[PDB]
Formats: C-alpha cells, sequence, structure tokens
C-alpha cells in the first residue's frame, strides 16, 4: 500500500524517497534522473521507488469508521 | 495521411479507445442490459390472455416496517440481501397499473445498477471500489458469476456424416423462432448406407423415418417435377438427379396430400382412430413443430418446402461430395448464451408459471362467480424466488459460480469466461482443442488443467460477443434493393441466382450478389440500417449470402484495408490522442468506417493482414488483395495470459501454466477490501508493478492491483535447498516486508428464533445462568456475546457465543487455529429482520518454509530454506539476491522468457523506465537489451561475480541475476498446519 | 441416365418394355403416357467416375480475396494476364493436387487446368 521503509535487498532507507521523487517526476525530471538525485545507485534500491504502487493514496478515498 | 513508423504508438491509441469505451465485462453488461430492455418486455407481450407494458424501478429494500429505501450494493452484501429491483406491469380486465409481480436481480454496474454513471468520487462514497468491473449479482450476499455457456448455433443446416449408424449423410437443422417462445426443434434429413440410397425426413414429434417425398406431398406439392424443383434447382446435373430417383420411389404410392399427411400422422406420439383427426395432427405438426424458424402460420408451406427442399439439395452435395461436411468445432457454427439469454429462457418459464397459476385462481373465484380480484391472484414469489434460486444455486449445472476474488485478475479472468459443453455435442466432437477459429476471440493459452483442460475457455481481449438485434431493417431493405422473395420466383431463376438468408431463414434470392455485398457492406460501416455487430458472409462458391444479426456472435475488432491502404489515417490518430475534451472516442472510429466488428464465419471470407508495416508493402506478392488488418496481434491472448512477458519465447505450456498461477497469486485484489467481509481474503503487503511489463496490462488494471513483488533472483546452486522446484529466500530481505500478506476470515451467525422455544439468542456463556456443554475458553466475548474488535483469538478460542435454549451452547470457534487479531465485527438484522454479525480476524502471514512462490514463466515452488543477508552470494557491491532459483528448472521448460525478463528488467531497473515485454514487437531483441545492459557498466548477458556469503570466496562460475516479477502463490503452509 | 417427366401429371416415367415391336418405353404409372425411349439405356453406375471439375467451379470466384492471383499464366480465350488458381477439395478428386485456373478479367471467367 505505503512505500516500505528499507529496500528489501540491501535494507537502505527508501521510505523518505518518496514523495521527493514525486516532487522531482512533476518538476519534470526522467525516472532515471529522479532516482540518481535521490542517490539510490544500485538497482535493487532503485526498483523500490520505480516499481512502487501507492495504494495507500486510494484507500484514503473511503470515509472513515467514524 | 498514411501512419508508416509511428504505427506501434497508434496501434495502442487504437486499442487504449477501445478499452477506454467498453471495459472488459462489456459482454456480460450489454447481454443483461438487452434482457432486460427487450426481452422482459417481449416476453410479458408474447404471453396469450392482459399484460401491457413493464417498468423496472432501482434495487430497493423493504423492511420489516415497510418502506422503499435503496439498497446500495454493499449493503446488500453485507446483510446478506438480493441486490434486485422490483419488476411492475399493467393489466387489463378496470385496469390496473404498476401491479408489482416479483424481483429481478440486478447486475452490478449495468443500467439498472445504482452505481451506473456515478463518479469514482461517489463510486467512493457508497463505499465501492471505482475499479471494480460489476457484471455479477449479489445474491444473498454472495456475488454470482454467469458463465457464458456455448453452443450449437440455432437455424443452420449442418451436414455430417454418420460414422455407422444407418446413414451415410446427415443433415441437422436446430430450429427455433426469433422470440423463443417454445424451445428448438430439430430436424434431420439423412441419407441411408448401402433401388438406392433412399433419404428419410426425421421430424420432431414423430417416432419413425418418413420418406422425404412423403414430406413433400404432405406440404402441398403432389407432383413430381413440383418436388424436384424445390430440391434440385438445375435439372441439367444429371448426376445429382439420380440420386433423388431412388426416393422418388418409396413415395410412389403416395400421389395425394391427405393420404400423405394420413402416412406421416399414422407415426405421431399420439396415433389417433379418426383419419381425419390424424390428417389434423400431421398438418398440425408439420405446420408448427417442423421447421418453426420458417415461419408458423397458415401459408408459410411454400417456404418450408423451399428450406426442406434446401437441406436435402445440401445433403445431396454432400453426398456427390460437393461441399465439406460441417466442423463441429467451428466456432463460426457456436452460439453463447450470456446472462441476457439466459435469464430471458429463466423467465419464460416463470411468467409461465404467473399466468398459469393467476388462471388457476381467477378461475375457482368467477366460476364461483363473485368476483377474482387479480392482484392478490398473483404469487409474485414465482419469478422473485425462481431468479433468485436459479442464480444462487447454479442449477438452471455449472453457469452462475461464485465470483473469484483472490486477484483483480483472477476476478476479470471469471467475469470473461466461457464453457464448452460436454453433453451429447461434446460427445461427437473433439471440444478440448484448440480449434483454427479460436483466432483473436478465445485466448490460446488460458485453459485449466486436469479434468477440464480445452473445456472452460476465455475471452481474447478485444473478442465482443454480440448482444442480438432484429432482422426486420435488412429485410426491409433487401426487398427494397431487387432481392426476390420465396414466392415471387419460378424455380428455373433460382439455378444460377445467389440465395439469400437471413438468421438462418432463405429468404429470398438475388442475381447480382457482388453488388449486394458491397451495399450492405458500405452501409455497416456507417451503421445506417445494419447495426455494427451483424454479419455478412458471401459463400462464392455455394452462392449464398448469409446474414446474421443473432445473439452470441463472438466477433472481433479489424482494421479496414480497402485495396492495400488502411483506412486508419493519421488524422484518426491525431483525434484520438486527444479523446478527453474532444468526444472522439472508439464509437467515433467505428462509425467512421474505419474499423469493423468480423465474426468467426464472417472471418473466412476476409483476408487479414498482420502489421500494415510489413503486409501491405509491395514485395514479391504473397497476397495483395489484403481486405482488414490485425490491430495488435497481442490482442488474441486474454486476460491472464496478458500478464505473462515475453509470451512467445515461452512454450505454450508454460504460459498455460502461467495463466493458471496468474489466478492465484497474492496481490491486493479491490481497493475497497476494507469494508468487505468475504470469506477468505488474501492482501500482500507491499505488491508492486512489475518492471517489465505488456502494454495489455494498462487495461487489465495491473498497475493499481497488482499482484507480486519484483525479486532479485539469482539463478544458481546455492546449497541444494532449490532441489527441484524450492527457492532459497533471503531472511533479511522477507524481515524487511518482502513478500508479507495479510490473511482475513469472516464468521456469520444470525440469532435465529425459528421455532416458538428453541430461540438461539447471543449472550456469553461461560459461568453465566442455566449453562450446557461449555467448552474450552468464553472470557473474551462482551456481555451480548460477541468478541470485539482488536482482541487477539488463538485456536479453539470462542467468537460468537450463541446459546439455543436449560440453554444449549452453539457457540462458534475459529476454524481449527491460526491466531489472528479480531478485526471488524459488524452486527445487523438480516432479511427476517433477526440479529445477524458478521465479524472478521486477521492473520499476518510472512513467508516461511513450505510457501510457494511463483514466476510469471509457469513454474512454481516452495521456499526451501531461508539464508540471512550475510549467508546470501553477494555481489562486488553488496547485492545480495531476494530469491535463488535452481538452474536445472530453466532449460526443460522453454522459458527463455525468464532470463529475458530478468535481462530487461535488469535493464530497467538501472536505466529508470519500465520495459516492455509486448509479445510481438520486433524492435525489442536480447542484443537491443544486451547492449544496453552493457551501458549501465555491466555484463551484457546479465551474468554477474557473486561471492560466497558463507567463505567470501568468489564463485568460479558467473551468476547469472537479475530483478524478476515473483508472485506468492495464495497456497503457502499456514493453511495446513493451522 | 436422367430422369424424364410425364406430360399429363408430370411424374416421373418409368421404363418398361414393348413387346409386340420389342422396343423401350417410357411410361407413366399415374397416366397412360408412353414414349417411345430414345436411349436404349435404364441405369448407368460410373465407379471409377472421371470427372471434370473445370464444369463445377463457377467463374464468380474470381472475386474472392482469399485465393491465390498468378500473372504468369494469361487466359487463352481474352489474353488476360491475371488468374486465380486453387484445387479441387472435393472427396471424390481429393486425392490429386491438381490446379485449377479461372481468369480473372471480368466477363471472362474461363476457366482451365494446366
Ligand atoms: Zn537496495
Ligand atoms: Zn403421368
Ligand atoms: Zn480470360
Amino acid at each position: 500500500m505505503i512505500i516500505p521503509v528499507r529496500c528489501f535487498t540491501c535494507g537502505k532507507i527508501v521510505g523518505n524517497k518518496w514523495e521527493a521523487y514525486l516532487g522531482l517526476l512533476q518538476a519534470e525530471y526522467t525516472e532515471g534522473d529522479a532516482l540518481d538525485a535521490l542517490g539510490l545507485k544500485r538497482y535493487c534500491c532503485r526498483r523500490m521507488l520505480l516499481a512502487h504502487v501507492d495504494l495507500i493514496e486510494k484507500l484514503l478515498n473511503y470515509a472513515p469508521l467514524e | 495521411e498514411i501512419t508508416p513508423d509511428l504505427w506501434q504508438e497508434a496501434c495502442w491509441i487504437v486499442i487504449s479507445s477501445y478499452f477506454d469505451e467498453k471495459g472488459l465485462v462489456r459482454q456480460q453488461l450489454d447481454s443483461f442490459d438487452e434482457f432486460i430492455q427487450m426481452s422482459v418486455q417481449r416476453i410479458v407481450e408474447d404471453a396469450p390472455p392482459k399484460f401491457e407494458q413493464i417498468y423496472l424501478s432501482k434495487p430497493t429494500h423493504w423492511e420489516r416496517d415497510g418502506a422503499p429505501s435503496p439498497m446500495m450494493p454493499n449493503e446488500a452484501r453485507l446483510r446478506n440481501l438480493t441486490y434486485s429491483a422490483p419488476l411492475y406491469v399493467d393489466i387489463t380486465k378496470t385496469q390496473h397499473q404498476k401491479t408489482f409481480i416479483g424481483k429481478i436481480p440486478i447486475m452490478l454496474r449495468s443500467t439498472y445498477c445504482l452505481l451506473n454513471g456515478l463518479t469514482d468520487r461517489d463510486l467512493c462514497e457508497l463505499n465501492e471500489c471505482p475499479l471494480d468491473p460489476g457484471g455479477y449479482f449479489i445474491i444473498n450476499g454472495s456475488e454470482k458469476v454467469l458463465i457464458a455457456q456455448e453452443k450449437m448455433a440455432t437455424n443452420t443446416v449442418y451436414v455430417f456424416a454418420k460414422k455407422d449408424s444407418k446413414y451415410a449423410y446427415t443433415g441437422e437443422c436446430r430450429s427455433c423462432l426469433e422470440n423463443s417462445s417454445r424451445p428448438t426443434s430439430t430436424i434431420w434429413v439423412s441419407m441411408l448406407a448401402r433401388i438406392g440410397q433412399r433419404i428419410v425426413a426425421t421430424l420432431p414429434y414423430i417416432k419413425q423415418e418418413v420418406p422425404i417425398i412423403i414430406v413433400f406431398r404432405a406440404l402441398g406439392f403432389v407432383s413430381d417435377r413440383d418436388i424436384l424443383e424445390h430440391i434440385i434447382y438445375d435439372f441439367e446435373d444429371p448426376e445429382m438427379m439420380e440420386m433423388v430417383k431412388p426416393s422418388l420411389d418409396e413415395a410412389f404410392v403416395i400421389q395425394e396430400q391427405n393420404v400423405a399427411l394420413n402416412f406421416i400422422g399414422s407415426r405421431g406420439a399420439k396415433p389417433g382412430v379418426t383419419k381425419e383427426k390424424r390428417i389434423k395432427y400431421a398438418k398440425e405438426v408439420l405446420q408448427k413443430e417442423m421447421l418453426p424458424h420458417v415461419g408458423v402460420s397458415d401459408f408459410c408451406e411454400t417456404k418450408k418446402a423451399y428450406f426442406l427442399g434446401y437441406m436435402v439439395h445440401r445433403l445431396l452435395l454432400a453426398a456427390l461430395g460437393r461441399r465439406e461436411l460441417d466442423d463441429r468445432d467451428h466456432y463460426g457454427n457456436k452460439r453463447l448464451d450470456l446472462a441476457g439469454p439466459l435469464l430471458a429462457f429463466l423467465f419464460r418459464g416463470m411468467f409461465k408459471n404467473l399466468l398459469k397459476e393467476v388462471r388457476i385462481y381467477a378461475q375457482k373465484f368467477i366460476d364461483r362467480g363473485k368476483d377474482f380480484n387479480l392482484e392478490l391472484a398473483i404469487k409474485t414469489r414465482i419469478i422473485s424466488d425462481g431468479l433468485k434460486y436459479s442464480l444462487a444455486t447454479g442449477n438452471w449445472a455449472g453457469v452462475s459460480q461464485v465470483l473469484n476474488r483472490l486477484t483483480f485478475a483472477s476476478t476479470l479472468s471469471h467475469l470473461r469466461r466461457l464453457n464448452s459443453p460436454i453433453g451429447r455435442d461434446g460427445k461427437l466432437a473433439k471440444p478440448r482443442q484448440l480449434h483454427n477459429t479460436l483466432w483473436g476471440m478465445v485466448c490460446p493459452a488460458e485453459t485449466p488443467e486436469g479434468h477440464a483442460v480445452g473445456l472452460v475457455k476465455n475471452l481474447a481481449l478485444m473478442a465482443y460477443i454480440s448482444v442480438g438485434s432484429q432482422p426486420s431493417p435488412i429485410l426491409e431493405f433487401l426487398e427494397e434493393w431487387s432481392m426476390e422473395n420465396l414466392e415471387e420466383i419460378s424455380p428455373a431463376a433460382i439455378a444460377d441466382a445467389t440465395k439469400i438468408f437471413v438468421n438462418g431463414c432463405w429468404v429470398g434470392i438475388h442475381k447480382d450478389p457482388e453488388q449486394l455485398m458491397n451495399t450492405l457492406r458500405k452501409l455497416r460501416r456507417q451503421m445506417d440500417i445494419i447495426v455494427s455487430e451483424v454479419s455478412m458472409i458471401r459463400d462464392i462458391r455455394e452462392r449464398e449470402i448469409r446474414i446474421y444479426t443473432d445473439a452470441g456472435r463472438i466477433c472481433r475488432p479489424l482494421l479496414i484495408v480497402e485495396k492495400q491502404k488502411l483506412l486508419l489515417k493519421k488524422r484518426h490518430i491525431d483525434q484520438l490522442k486527444e479523446r478527453e475534451y474532444n468526444n472522439y472516442s472508439w464509437q467515433d472510429l467505428v462509425a467512421s468506417g474505419v474499423v469493423e466488428y468480423i465474426d468467426t464465419l464472417e472471418e473466412e471470407t476476409v483476408m487479414l493482414a498482420m502489421t500494415p508495416d510489413d503486409l501491405q508493402e509491395k514485395e514479391v506478392a504473397y497476397c495483395s488483395t489484403y481486405t482488414h488488418c490485425e490491430i495488435h496481434p497481442s490482442m488474441i491472448l486474454g486476460v491472464c495470459a496478458s500478464i505473462i512477458p515475453f509470451p512467445d519465447h515461452n512454450q505454450s505450456p508454460r504460459n498455460t501454466y502461467q495463466s493458471a498461477m496468474g489466478k492465484q497469486a497474492m496481490g491486493v485484489y479491490i481497493t475497497n477490501f476494507h469494508v468487505r467481509m468475504d470469506t477468505l481474503a488474501h492482501v500482500l503487503y507491499y505488491p508492486q508493478k512489475p518492471l517489465v511489463t505488456t502494454r495489455s496490462m494498462e487495461y487489465l488494471r495491473f498497475r493499481e492491483l497488482p499482484a507480486g513483488i519484483n525479486s532479485i533472483v539469482a539463478i544458481a546452486s546455492y546449497t541444494g535447498y532449490n532441489q527441484e522446484d524450492s527457492v532459497i529466500m533471503n531472511r533479511s530481505a522477507v524481515d524487511r516486508g518482502f513478500f508479507r500478506s495479510v490473511f482475513y476470515r469472516s464468521y456469520k451467525e444470525q440469532e435465529s428464533k425459528k421455532g416458538f422455544d428453541q430461540e438461539e439468542v447471543f449472550e456469553k456463556p461461560t459461568r453465566e445462568t442455566c449453562q450446557g456443554m461449555r467448552h474450552a475458553i468464553y472470557d473474551k466475548l462482551d456481555d451480548d456475546g460477541l468478541i470485539a474488535p482488536g482482541v487477539r483469538v488463538s485456536g479453539d478460542d470462542v467468537i460468537i457465543g450463541k446459546t439455543v435454549t436449560t440453554k444449549r451452547d452453539c457457540s462458534t470457534f475459529l476454524r481449527t487455529s491460526e491466531t489472528g487479531i479480531v478485526d471488524q465485527v459488524m452486527v445487523t438484522l438480516n432479511q427476517e429482520g433477526y440479529k445477524f454479525c458478521k465479524i472478521r480476524v486477521r492473520s499476518v502471514r510472512i513467508p516461511q518454509i513450505g510457501d510457494k512462490f511463483a514466476s510469471r514463466h509457469g513454474q512454481k515452488g516452495t521456499c526451501g530454506i531461508q539464508y540471512r543477508q550475510e549467508d546470501m552470494p553477494f555481489t562486488c557491491e553488496g547485492i545480495t539476491p531476494d530469491i535463488i532459483i535452481n538452474p536445472h528448472a530453466i532449460p526443460s521448460r522453454m522459458t527463455i522468457g525468464h532470463l529475458i525478463e530478468c535481462l530487461q528488467g535488469k535493464v530497467s531497473a538501472n536505466k529508470g523506465e519500465i520495459g516492455d515485454a509486448t509479445p510481438f514487437n520486433d524492435a525489442v531483441n536480447v542484443q537491443k537489451i544486451s547492449n544496453l545492459l552493457s551501458d549501465y557498466g555491466y555484463h551484457l548477458r546479465g551474468n554477474e561475480v557473486l561471492y560466497n556469503g558463507f567463505t567470501g570466496r568468489k564463485i568460479t562460475s558467473q551468476i547469472f541475476i537479475g530483478p524478476t516479477y515473483y508472485q506468492r502463490l495464495k497456497h503457502m503452509v499456514d493453511d495446513k498446519i493451522h | 441416365v436422367g430422369i424424364r417427366f410425364c406430360q399429363e401429371c408430370n411424374n416421373m416415367l418409368y421404363p418398361k418394355e414393348d413387346k409386340e415391336n420389342r422396343i423401350l418405353l417410357y411410361a407413366c404409372r399415374n397416366c397412360d403416357y408412353q414414349q417411345e425411349a430414345d436411349n436404349s439405356c435404364i441405369y448407368v453406375n460410373k465407379i471409377t467416375h472421371e470427372v471434370d471439375e473445370l464444369t463445377q467451379i463457377i467463374a464468380d470466384v474470381s472475386q474472392d480475396p482469399t485465393l491465390p492471383r498468378t500473372e504468369d499464366h494469361p487466359c487463352q480465350k481474352c489474353g488476360h494476364k491475371e488468374a486465380v488458381f486453387f484445387q479441387s477439395h472435393s472427396a471424390r478428386a481429393e486425392d490429386a493436387m491438381r490446379l485449377y485456373y479461372v481468369c480473372t478479367a471480368p466477363h471472362c471467367g474461363h476457366r482451365w487446368t494446366e
């Protein structure tokens, strides 16, 4: 649902690079440049942002129980 | 102008525009709309008295109080209601209006659902998922899918060869009227084996075969030239006449109509005593049950003579070996019954019983003599409970299955499922094989395996099952376009002219069929008189023009190629790019006569091209009379085979295996799983969209409800724990959230007070008062006998505290152990107004030694062992694999698509892209992927020097490692040890 | 070989023998119509049945898009360069794989095998 902390393979914290990735993609940076700007060098870490589907943004459309 | 190299993006704008308009359950929804808008009305108006018109409300619920309040589909799901709209009719005697006769279940997101035009915001204010496709019924809480049952086409003459029996050849014709008032009535016309080979006609409601000339004299064609003029259209064919000579002799004794009608009636079901009564019996059996699609009237006899002469002539053409015998597996010869035909067939019987019972009731009152009072004479539960029962149960068996909600692809693949029957027609054909005619219309890969291999099928992606139409506009146009009827002609002209059938019934003859086909096509390519789903085949050698407006003809869109140039010019693509704020959609492309719908028997007169860019370019000529073009050749694949990347590099057993395992991968199955108390939901924590993805996945919504995670996979023999299909998992990755899952289960119970005493009631049993057989543990219940959300329930622990009163206990325990946490406890009232409770418990599932994982290239394996990150073989960058799989799995399975997926996935993760694994690309090699992998500083073939994690030493052979999309199959092991 | 039809009731004329002159009559069995035959043959069974398929193929097939066209086979009648070849595909002569051509020019439709 939500960006994982910690790239699964290596353990590097990618969980504070999701809003930065989105902000750098809306400022017209190709995804390969947005990922180099966040300092994600190993492809194991770049697939964590490259291939993430933000579903918590769709689950926040249904009104809470209270 | 033309599109020369911009094709591969033009190709996919045209497909995006298709799926923007239609969607993927369009056949279900269009079929139910046709049922509920046309067939219910023409069913009440084909009832012999009287009922005037039909109104259908929006689905409404009345409580025990009594008040019309709308029901939303979620309140129907939760409270176990049926999502059904009331049906009102106008009856006349005074006259009554809106007389309620029953409740009809409403297919979700169809025109009569409360969720029909709602935007995605107001779909979320109702707690419905905006991606849910709809196309199922909510019946007693359950979501039911009407599987599309395939069957043989009616109204057409099929000449087969009886292997042995006593007939060398047999030509059958299942006939059914326009509005299928009475079921189909098959007539056979066989030619005995071996005077000579006489022809016999096996009529319905007649126990013996009848010489064919007897049936031609019973129609009133007494002479013998006036029987061969209907059978042999060219008398100068001496070879065909000597085949009918042996049969104009078996009927030599009978030379008049009434002695022939007697000959026939003497064989009926009720052999009457009177010659006149037997004559009248045979008269009405030939007048109503023989070839009803030709007509049921007092003058439809020179049309039944023509049609029976056609069946005989076509049997002779087969026996003379002048026409191929008919293929029983060809899909031009099949029709798919969807929710429209199935439910209209189910509603004929129930309206019939409603009439029967209103008569049986009102008769008592008015022959008593008081008064009838029609409006309590109506037992609405006839219609209501008949529809509801036949949908809830599936017995119409195997229609109406529970909708599969394991993945989104499992769901979408359930709503596009066909079903070849294995009844008498499955006994005569080869129904389990892939026929040539399934091209583009059924997925060649997606089939079950085991006992139903090849019997259950799935639509291709752009395949559309036609919904039905009325032939009356076409019949008027044909009359107006110089077509001669089958009464204003002399069978001397019928010889070198072109038959003209419309929906099976031979309608006329035409003397210029070329110009007629041009005209009919030009009209269908403008949607003037002929709707777009109308089939128009021309048998040039057989001299026939068959025109179909049936319901159930599976078809598919194709680009039109006039001469040798596509009609899809660059301006259509420019207008479709701006599909928003332009109102230029698929239908503005159909209506522009640039895309056509071709069905499986119109598809035999066409000359398709695969690609414009290659096929219609001048070269050493293969074909230069192309008439259509494929949009994209990968639209021949279904929903679950459109997930496989590079499927033209796997062997088809692997495409089939994966098609079956894409329906078991966990993921997110629907966005509002937070409100849905299904039994058994599986939700992955961190799903990921694939890094190597098909272009046909943009339309399956697989970037939004994806089912799996991109693993780093090393193909390497590490410690032997990946022996045959097992894999070695990283224990540190698994600690970091890799492939973790949630498993929800709901338990319902209701507080039924059925009898006078022995009322069940929710109450904390334990050691309260009047105890019975209290078992292990009853202390987590609250005082209302229900457990509260957020408590941890273990094995053999009590969930609902029900006591069936000196009170016995019938409490609900967890399903034999799982130690979950109570997630949600909803309390409501069922239809009966009794208390009702659904309790959902939640269990987190971390991958283990038994759990099964599988790639998108069709082989699944348990997890042999899990090594921590420091035990895994690392790279000179510290990239330990997430999965290590065995090398000796790859070769035997032809899945080079797995290695190309790893290579393309490595390039995509380094490049910052998402790679194109679309099947028939030709702009994506392995050499082009390798030359890009060798630009990010890797070995061009994806190998990588790995080090041993135990001893630190390099591994002598370089290991093939890279990111591959892996699925966590629904199986696991927590489900077996409990 | 063919069927003869009566001239009064239009039923079928069956062969019978004329004793007094010993000549083959065709006589109807619903009338007293008779007709001195001209064939002196009653029944012909062709078991080997060498058949002409140049006579079954109608020229309208030159309007088939799915049929292969040709250029190095001009029609002998009209000299039109193009043609449209195909095979028999008939349970009787399905054994051989002989090609028939149908001149494709309009108004000609001249069939020929080679
Ligand atoms: Zn990493
Ligand atoms: Zn006669
Ligand atoms: Zn010619």
